[PDB]
């Protein structure tokens, strides 16, 4: 019930001398783009 | 170099990332389409 | 919990349903966020 307060979205936790930025952002947005979050979501929504 | 900080409607993609930074966005988007009624 | 592993070195990468914050950005940096959602409250159902 009720409406969304706060919308603040997820994120992936690291360190601020981690090398691994680029490399994770970019497969972030290949995901996002190829449709790879899509079928994670049918696959994980909308059961019923 | 011919600016700092670019400000609008600028969708994050894969091409435009390697050539320029950005934050943490602010407004979610994305691609759909439009089809009347009658 | 999560964080404070993180910086006393027991762990290096968060992958988790991990919300952003401010407090938690000052110290631990976040990566693009996976989708977008907001706070909701729950009730239990009432029957008629
Ligand atoms: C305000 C808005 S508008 C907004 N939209 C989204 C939508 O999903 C993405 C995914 C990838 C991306 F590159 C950009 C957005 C996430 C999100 O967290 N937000 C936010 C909070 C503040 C930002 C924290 O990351
Ligand atoms: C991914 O591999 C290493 C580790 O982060 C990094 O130095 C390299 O630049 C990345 N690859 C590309 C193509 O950016």
């Amino acid at each position: 019930t009720g409406e969304l307060f706060f919308r603040s979205g997820f994120g992936i936790g690291m360190r601020k001398d981690s090398p691994w930025k680029q490399n994770v952002s970019l497969s972030i947005l290949k995901s996002h783009e190829n449709g790879f979050m899509e079928d994670l979501d049918k696959t994980w929504v909308r059961y019923q | 170099q011919r600016a700092v900080m670019a400000v609008g409607s600028l969708t994050i993609n894969e091409e435009r990332s390697e050539v320029v930074d950005f934050s943490v966005p602010f407004v979610e988007t994305g691609i759909s389409v439009m089809v009347s009624r009658s | 919990g999560m964080m404070g592993e993180l910086l006393s070195g027991q762990a290096d990468m968060i992958v988790a349903p991990l919300t952003i914050n401010n407090e938690r950005a000052q110290y631990i940096e976040f990566s693009k966020p996976f989708k977008y959602q907001g706070l909701t409250i729950l009730v239990k159902k009432e029957i008629p």
